[PDB]
């Protein structure tokens, strides 16, 4: 253990990487550029404002972390009042789960790629894998992911804009625009299967 | 690498103020050998050598800020 | 400040911006039904020729019916920002 | 004599003032950035000193990670309490711009979507409508007393959790979807249909319709139809905010 | 919790001053009263017994914990006390410097903190 | 009454507080609000270099205030000056014309929320409001009374904006924007309707009714 | 009778404070500081010209505006005070005579009559009556009013080129251009060509 | 009664913990607002 | 005559505070930062060079471009008095000269001859006695136009680009095809294709 | 001729300020940002991933990169100055150089001539004798250059898209539908299945070398 | 009671103080019988201890409410 | 009416007086004319001293509190 | 001014003590004198009379022939009595003084 | 014809005057000059403190000044 | 061809020049060295401390122009 001044000024120089935490190491780019890019599916880029998305998100990221929290709370939070294990090895402990998340959710590719741009050569095991190899694979795979979702997303509407759009062209109208016809039939779409609440089960389900 | 060079002048600061902390401890004890000028000398050092520390950490921050608030 | 009066302020607001737009969008959409009639009977198709007679059409609205509506939004404003000390809740 | 300690009305004052700050940075109305900072602080500092001793004064010591997790809860039901309050705007900000968008107001967006060109004109008209309707029903003493009323059920000192519970207001995420269709349907409907109406010309001879006598025609219909709707979003109004209260009331819980 | 402990030691060891000094006060007002024996503590056990067990006080007229200790004396006298006043204003001055000196420690730690909480 | 020294010690102490007054119990408040919120409007977020909006909002108080000011001075800080009231009544004596001024203009809704979460008894008159309940449901009804303000502020440069667009869109100009096009005329309008002293006269009138 | 000279240097050293506020509400800093923000607007293009050249090009107008006003407290007040010849508040009521003149020069009558009714003044009588706390919030009232009128009218010619460029391009066909994009080059083009700095600087200076 | 060595410490020790919660509130509340201002 | 110490350290700190201002009204940063930033928007890449970037290029494109003025002002003002040979009021004042003659060389006679009229300066025999306060708006004035200049003529062959690829859409009837997308693309490879970055550097360079 | 203690930390407290310019203008962070900056509109996503993703991707990118550098300037330069072998300003005068190098080789030689010609400088005999205020600018303006060739090249496929995906909407009579929107999710189809993101890095850092 | 009148009471303490040394000096001073120098000299020592320390707490005070209000919201 | 610029003069010529009162009674005791003793002379010279500290400390006080209100944005 | 009334004992005391040694020292250099009568102020009525001079005769000790009425030793207690008392008012005045300027700084 | 450059150099200048004035006496002074009193040196001295402080008080409020004014968003 | 990194490396060289010969005149007069005197000691170091105070004020001004400069919206 060292000084406590020297652990104030590390603890507050911490909290401002509150960003980078959350966006780095936790799922919140995933859930932001899936709201993203359904927004820009449905034709509306401004009806859910972009803080009420991010502040979705940042539910969908408390509950989704909420099981490595725990992990944190028993490997971390509890021991560091009992003081059986504390200070910087109790910190490493803690953090464990977020690897060990992020190795699940990172892509094999991604870190052999970061790893040659390292040059580490004698790394054989997966749960040793170092934070800086890890970091930004996960972030790239975070990506692929995010962009896969939005896909996903987006095939249902453009089937509808298509449709909408071969059967004005099959009526006889050559000039009206379909976008201004798909628009409500896309909302009626959306609402009447209820895509929000199976969207997101199954972002939880996609973890 | 830089997180390494981060975490040894954090320990060595660390270990300074621990230093000072304990040759102060001995001595207000009563206990021999240690001197009140090497004692208040000891202290000035470590707290020159924390605001040092504090500084380098305002700038680190500020840099990071300031490249962070970028338009791509 | 009851809500029939919140929702009467705003309706005639929006009365309001419907008479201000109201002569120029009819304007244009008159001048474009007519060019459109009359491509039907000559058979002459271009998309663009349409477009040309509607900017001198409600651009002409403006010469005519502008001071009209000038007068008609300074009023409104006006009384509005008369009346808004004896609207407040 | 002469203590007047200092530790205990720290703990006392602190953390009810972390919570009902927390509130009043997210909360509608105030949360708007028109206010000053001083106003907001002195406004959290006041309530807190009318509030706070009246409740059980915490000791846990402010160098300790339990104090980051009393932080973190109170900052987590505050911005939890605003958010659920926010959503009703948004759904009436949706329902607006929906209106406007069949208007053909913005028709950038169908051709280069997000591309520095919108104006939800009508968004903001009910938006601020919207605003004007929770200032008359004075929903921000409600949120107070709420915030209040939150320590009965949740006190400061660290409580466990639950989980499902944040699904609800991220599950409320639908409301703003579905109640946004609930303000659109009649209108857009009748615009449907004149567009139906629209494609009934265009089935005639060839060309000669559409972006020459469609546009001006349905943004006059749609003008009038929703000024003559504005009297419905009252009751809906009503509705929207009832529907964010009892969903935070049971949830919070 | 971390703030009160890692500044205990110091803030004990100047209330302890503080008492100390009271006692010697207390002896040099007594200098001339016939029949009274000079007392004092020895500061570093009654320093870490306080550390080790919190303060604790006889009643609350209420007085230390402290163990106050005679001091021996140095020539004899007819009236019958103890009390040498080259030894009690050495200790006076001595504990003077030693209580400015737990002051200026105390507040060089407290300065080095509110530069840290300074940003 | 208190020794020289700690009435000089309280008197310098309470300077400090200005600012606190400034915005918790006085127009101020609400008397920015509303310049915030009408410059947000006219689509010039810059426009009158803010210092300028300050000034004139500290002019406005100053001559809104001025009779409680009167009233304080008549009635406190002139018998206290002429040594015929001690300093520790003076600050009673002339916190009651602010308390008042405070209660013509808050609304009750406030006062009886705020009277329900001290935990006090039945407030049957108006007499029985002490500083504590009075002081935040003052700030919450001029909160609610600037924004209804700045709101039905809002509606004409809307509108304005509202009818460019689709006069725009009537004759196909899609891609143009409308903002550029509603900034001058709002402008226009701000100068046509006296911009300022209606709105000047009109919050000047808010306040004395 | 007159001030010490403790007092004279505490009340002068204060009054330095006021000096960005003197300068923003009492000169002609306001007016030309609002109508180069609605320029840049109306430029197409937000902040082509830090906002450090234009703050300070303005102090630098503002300066060549108010030289004679300058130049008349001087001869008035700063003179004969530095001499020791007049005190200090007799110096300063003396020197606010010019400044006077020209904030009356530049105020609207129902400004001056609108806050004066708000004062509870009542028989004014003579121009010279208005008292300065009187008179300030009816200048600045004016001056932003002055300064919209100027801006909305600069706002016209950019205007012009916007819809006469929206408009070619639509009628041509090409629907799908941003008019804007197109219309920037030639917003700059109409101002380079017409001097339209040096001109507007003639403008602004005339106004007075 | 509660001497002045006492009373100094206690009221530092309230003054030092009050800037701490202040500075970690801040250091909360910036990390907050550069997340809501964001572009999606 | 000379400044004391004290005094001279004084006004040197003093002048180190206005250092922003300097260089944006007396040395060519300004007319450098508009032409960057209007290139910048003319590419429809409105952040894609980093504000930071532009402002260093700027700021070393200045230094070169003043050097000679810098090295002037060293040999003829700034050596003397730091061997001692000169006083500071003399030193600033031979200063001056080659910073002056910079600016009077690029600095229009219109612009010049307004600021002389408005500030109702008397006649002025030749370029030898022209006041700094007179100089320096009328400078100003000047870099900002040529600077207006410089970047709508810059504007032109992206306005080309822009209007030929629309026009080749069009005739293809791709009546809702946007030309921004596919004209993006098209810019860079044209100011990539000329060199266009150290090309438009050297013809600032050489306009000065 | 060692510094004295207090000049020593002055000069390194004073040269901490400009890591964000010696990060622009002299490591390679302005190549990758910059094509990120263009990648986002590409894809036909503005929003993209947020800007700080793409920010703190381009700094890892970047670390990873100048990771030989740094170990060149940590093991030549700071390791006598930690071990007490050398002085601050030999320690400046020997840690450039790696960097220097590294600057030179990503340097097109006409920007180079450029600046030299416009400092008027002598005649370098070699790449070892070129000034820093002659290689940083250069280098600047050969970094910009770089980068706008990569994003351009970029810009290809997704502009394939939009070509076939228009030209069928055209071939079938679908004149009205915007491709734009239609071409957008095949965009992220082909960002997905070609792995876009690792492919652009992977490409990026080769580019490097 | 409250806060406010915990400061309220202490301010009315040292004030009462420092009243009750100066009457004790100006009795002194005035030659009444029973008044001794040690005791006025002793009593004006401890009323200049009590204000420095109100002093201290009033200087802190105004530290703590200017930090909060710095505080962001 | 109340005035607040009003109200400074009056207390910046309360303070000027009471030094010019001051000055004046020393000026007098140095001329060597009867009836000033010295004590007093000092007396009123420490008084004008605490009177010119009572206004820079209000001055201070306005000046922070001006700075504050017109620093903030609204 | 309220800064007078807390002030104005001490100031009065002050000035009184130096007058009254005035007083006394003038009884000392007139002391061979023949048919000089030693004069006093009585200290406590007089600064009543000034808060809200006259001198009394000392009733003399020893008749002496010449008339004088001055005592050595009474005078002398008596004016180092007043030198004391003036330092005392001196510290008083100074103290009030100091406190009121510390109230001010910062 | 007012330049407050102008101004701003006079009294810079004036200063400077009284600061070399009081050097030149206590050089005088120290090198033995008879007519030259102590007394008058130090107050001579003090003055010019004084002036200089005043000086450095005036730059400090107009910096400020100028950089509040320069630092508006337009 | 004047360089300002040039005159800043030359300032700082004078600064560390004069630092260094103040601190070495200190060592050796502490070392009982005969031909070195106290006041000299002293008056050398405050000059040293004067030059580097003046170094650091002038390396803060650089900074705030450098940092206002480079957070322009270009």
């Amino acid at each position: 253990s060292w000084s406590l001044s020297v652990q104030t000024l590390v603890f507050i120089t911490s909290l401002t990487f509150l960003p980078a935490i959350l966006l780095m190491m936790t799922s919140f780019t995933r859930i932001i550029i899936v709201f993203g890019l359904l927004r820009n599916a449905l034709g509306t880029p401004s009806a859910p404002p972009n803080q009420v998305l991010l502040g979705l998100a940042l539910f969908l990221t408390f509950f989704i972390m909420s099981p490595v929290i725990d992990k944190i709370y028993v490997d971390a939070y509890q021991p560091f009042s009992e003081q059986k294990i504390s200070m910087q090895e109790a910190l490493d402990k803690g953090a464990q789960p977020l690897r060990a998340f992020m190795l699940r959710q990172t892509r094999e590719a991604d870190l052999a790629l970061f790893a040659r741009l390292a040059n580490s050569g004698p790394l054989q095991g997966p749960e040793a894998v170092p934070m800086r190899i890890l970091l930004p694979a996960y972030v790239t795979s975070e990506l692929k992911t995010a962009f896969q979702i939005g896909f996903t997303i987006f095939i249902p509407f453009l089937i509808i804009d298509l449709v909408i759009a071969s059967v004005l062209m099959a009526l006889g109208m050559m000039m009206v625009p379909p976008a201004t016809i798909a628009l409500p039939f896309k909302l009626m779409l959306f609402v009447l299967v209820d895509g929000w609440q199976l969207l997101m089960g199954s972002l939880a389900q996609s973890f | 690498s830089f997180a390494g060079q981060l975490h040894a002048a954090l320990d060595r600061i660390s270990d300074r103020q621990a230093a000072a902390r304990v040759q102060a401890e001995k001595f207000t004890l009563g206990e021999p050998g240690i001197a009140l000028n090497d004692v208040m000398a000891d202290m000035q050092k470590a707290s020159v050598s924390m605001q040092m520390g504090i500084q380098v950490r305002n700038k680190l921050v500020a840099a990071y800020q300031e490249v962070m608030s970028m338009q791509v | 400040m009851t809500p029939e009066s919140v929702m009467m302020m705003g309706t005639e607001a929006m009365k309001v911006a419907l008479a201000l737009a109201a002569p120029l969008l009819l304007v244009a959409l008159i001048t474009g039904l007519i060019i459109s009639i009359l491509q039907a009977a000559t058979q002459i198709n271009e998309m663009t020729l349409s477009f040309i007679p509607k900017i001198v059409a409600v651009f002409i609205a403006i010469i005519v019916a502008g001071p009209w509506m000038l007068n008609l939004l300074l009023d409104y404003v006006r009384t509005l920002f008369s009346n808004l000390p004896y609207i407040i809740g | 004599v002469t203590s007047e300690q200092w530790l205990y009305w720290l703990h006392l004052y602190f953390w009810p003032l972390l919570r009902v700050l927390a509130l009043i940075s997210t909360a509608p109305i105030l949360s708007e950035r028109a206010i000053p900072k001083r106003v907001k602080l002195g406004l959290g500092i006041m309530i807190t000193l009318v509030i706070a001793p009246s409740l059980p004064a915490n000791d846990t010591p402010l160098f300790s990670i339990a104090a980051l997790w009393l932080a973190m809860q109170q900052i987590l039901i505050g911005i939890a309490l605003g958010f659920t309050m926010q959503f009703a705007f948004a759904a009436v900000r949706t329902a607006g711009e929906f209106i406007g968008l069949q208007m053909g107001l913005s028709f950038a967006t169908f051709v280069d979507p997000g591309s520095h060109l919108n104006m939800p004109v009508l968004a903001r008209i009910m938006d601020m409508l919207a605003m004007l309707l929770f200032l008359t029903f004075n929903g921000h003493l409600w949120l107070i007393s709420l915030l209040v009323d939150t320590f009965h059920t949740l006190p400061i000192g660290s409580n466990p959790v639950n989980s499902n519970a944040f699904m609800a207001l991220a599950r409320a995420g639908g409301l703003i979807f579905l109640n946004g269709l609930m303000l659109a349907l009649p209108v857009i409907t009748l615009l449907l249909t004149l567009n139906l109406a629209l494609g009934l010309l265009n089935r005639m001879a060839p060309q000669l319709s559409i972006f020459v006598i469609g546009f001006p025609l349905t943004l006059t219909v749609g003008i009038m139809l929703m000024a003559a709707l504005m009297p419905l979003i009252a009751p809906f109004c009503e509705h929207l905010f009832s529907e964010i209260f009892n969903l935070l009331a049971d949830i919070v819980s | 919790d971390r703030l009160d402990a890692a500044l205990r030691f110091q803030q004990e060891a100047l209330n302890l001053r503080a008492q100390r000094q009271e006692i010697l006060a207390a002896n040099i007002a007594n200098a001339d009263t016939p029949g009274y024996q000079a007392r004092d503590i020895d500061f570093a056990s009654e320093l870490k017994k306080v550390m080790v067990r919190g303060r604790e006080e006889t009643g609350g007229v209420s007085s230390p914990a402290v163990d106050l200790l005679y001091r021996v004396p140095d020539q004899p006298s007819l009236d019958g006390n103890t009390v040498d006043m080259d030894r009690e204003r050495t200790q006076f001055a001595d504990n003077s410097l030693k209580y400015q000196m737990g002051l200026t420690v105390l507040g060089s730690q407290l300065k080095g903190m509110m530069n840290v909480l300074q940003g």
